[PDB]
RNA sequence: GAGCGUGCGGUUU
RNA sequence: GGGCCACGGAAACCGCGCGCGGUGAUCAAUGAGCCGCGUUCGCUCCCGUGGCCCACAA
């Protein structure tokens, strides 16, 4: 069931009295819908027929954008979560790419095999995994290790088994299936794929279909209702839900959108156990999204101490006119 | 059930809608598939149109009703869609079927088409 | 397309009744789209009839 | 230019 | 100098697949075969050019 991205966070205080000015900044829903779609990322879930390429001409098309990128490419016959990150959000995608998938799969069996025996040689598949990217590849076919996080087996019917399997980016579905086939003799091929998670990204109601989303657009464009689409659209906080978090003072703010690294007296706030060159949300006391970055302390160094690089400022967000430059 | 389905339909007029179907295919004109029917009434050449209740996902026939509303032409519902098919003629499900020539069937297509005015 | 999901449960199955909830499933992946969408103004009549606007 | 992400593969220049 | 932001680091045709329009099938009508037309996202490094800042939060 658990995904790397699942852990439990306690968010740690340094400065207590760190206060945000409510005239500063455009906390998530606050935002006007322009610049809400502006800084927007869409759980899309994808239909069976288009690649995910198309979809996303389709998308920046029919909600005429300029730019939209989309987090790991599922195949055209593969239907589920597609995160497509919008216009200035479109950055965001690279804390997505990354993390932890999840699919349900309908693997066909080319010959019988009792139950019990697939239970068990799927279970001997949790863990590292060897495997070379297949001909339709958009990625060097060179060999490479990846783990599979968990197989839950949901359904056996004769020869068809449907299952949940939690991945590593990079993870390919059909290869595993191959050698599952393989390890149980009989041989077996994928018949059907959806995902079902991309690391914050999953099955809850703010998956939304192409249809959904061109049809409350047109309620919003057409009609005036904006309600639809706003749920539609999610802030690119979400794109970050899964990360490791520091907040920040008003104060630093403004230096940080101007690519000053984060150091410790700009902290009001971050989560336990960051480590050394992890990747890091820079965050606001009103939880907007200024940056992402690498850490240079631990948590409890942070904590602990009065000066020095917290964080290495990496990608920045956040417009630079949002906060006033109070340095 | 779905919310495409507008209407409550009764058994015995449901089984007239199916029997009607089957008269007027070989003894008439029908047309048979989503696509089909769906062409047929904005061409405007539909007598009666005939939706299965059981169509998932509803997108396929959902945009029916508001279309045949549109074009003032009639339509109602069956319960199953693979029985509509074989009233249909073809050995596959059907998820809505149009009549553009009712055949040896013009009064019960008639008569079906007055008491969905109710329902409506 | 073999696999469906109980609207109730979230459960996917091969089976038309959930086995955990015991509600009828629906086919899980979402209906086909083209750009084109040549019934979208009378698809969004219908939605509009649903969604109380 | 070198890579990544389940999808692309050609032919000119 | 450095950091950050932006822009550039190929175009035009072709195929598979997918769609639309047309026609509509000896178990694919939730669309066979055929015709015509359509149809492919970004990110990370790095390098180049330009912009904003140099900010221990006061
Ligand atoms: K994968």
């Amino acid at each position: 069931r658990i995904l790397p991205a699942d852990i439990k966070r306690e968010v740690l205080i340094k400065d207590e009295n760190a206060e945000t000015n409510p005239d500063w900044g455009f906390p998530p829903e606050k935002r006007p819908i322009e610049m809400h779609i502006q800084f927007g990322v869409i759980n899309l879930d994808k239909p069976p027929g288009p690649t995910s390429h198309e979809v996303v001409a389709w998308i920046k098309k029919i909600l005429n954008l300029e730019k939209a990128g989309h987090g790991g490419t599922l195949d055209p016959k593969v239907s589920g979560v597609l995160p497509v990150a919008l216009e200035k959000a479109t950055r965001v995608v690279q804390a997505l790419l990354p993390a932890g998938k999840e699919y349900v799969a309908l693997m066909h069996l080319h010959g019988d095999v009792p139950e019990d025996k697939i239970i068990q040689v799927m279970k001997e598949f949790e863990g590292e995994i060897i495997q070379r990217p297949p001909l339709r590849s958009a990625v060097k076919r060179r060999l490479r290790t990846r783990k599979v996080y968990y197989i839950e087996v949901l359904e056996i019917e004769g020869r068809d088994v449907l299952f949940r399997v939690g991945v590593e980016a990079g993870t390919y579905i059909r290869s595993l299936i191959h050698h599952i086939g393989l390890a149980l003799g009989v041989g077996a091929h994928m018949s059907e794929l959806r995902r079902t998670r991309s690391g914050p990204f999953k099955e809850d109601e703010t998956l939304i279909t192409l249809h959904d989303l061109v049809d409350y657009y047109y309620f919003w464009k057409e009609d005036g209702i904006e309600e639809y689409f706003r749920k539609a659209i999610q802030p690119m906080e979400k794109a970050v839900e899964h990360l490791p978090k520091v907040w920040i003072k008003d104060s630093a703010v403004a230096a940080v959108t101007h690519g000053a690294d984060l150091a410790v007296p700009g902290i009001a706030k971050l989560h336990a156990g960051i480590k050394r060159g992890d990747l890091v949300a820079i965050m606001t006391l009103k939880d907007e999204l200024v940056a992402l970055g690498k850490a240079m302390m631990t948590s409890q160094e942070m904590l602990e101490k009065t000066k020095g690089i917290a964080v290495d400022v990496e990608k920045v967000f956040m417009p630079r006119d949002w906060y006033p430059k109070l340095w | 059930k779905p919310s495409y389905v507008k209407f409550e339909v009764p058994k015995e007029l449901a089984e007239k809608a199916l029997q009607a179907v089957e008269i007027a295919r070989d003894t008439g004109k029908i047309r048979k598939g989503t696509n089909e029917t769906t062409k047929a009434v904005e061409r405007g050449q539909a007598k009666l149109v005939i939706i299965a209740e059981d169509v998932d996902p509803e997108e396929i026939v959902a945009h029916l009703p508001p279309l045949c509303e549109e074009k003032e032409i009639p339509y109602i519902y069956v319960p199953s869609k693979k029985e509509l098919g074989a009233a249909a003629g073809i050995e596959v499900a059907a998820a809505s079927v149009a009549i553009i020539e009712p055949g040896k069937a013009r009064d019960l297509v008639e008569e079906i088409a007055m008491k969905v005015k109710e329902l409506m | 397309f073999r696999i469906r999901k109980c609207p109730k449960c979230g459960r996917y199955t091969l089976k038309e009744v959930c086995p955990v909830c015991g509600e009828k499933t629906k086919v899980a992946h979402p209906p086909r789209f083209s750009p084109e969408d040549p019934y979208g103004e009378y698809r969004r009549r219908w939605k509009r009839e649903v969604l109380g606007i």
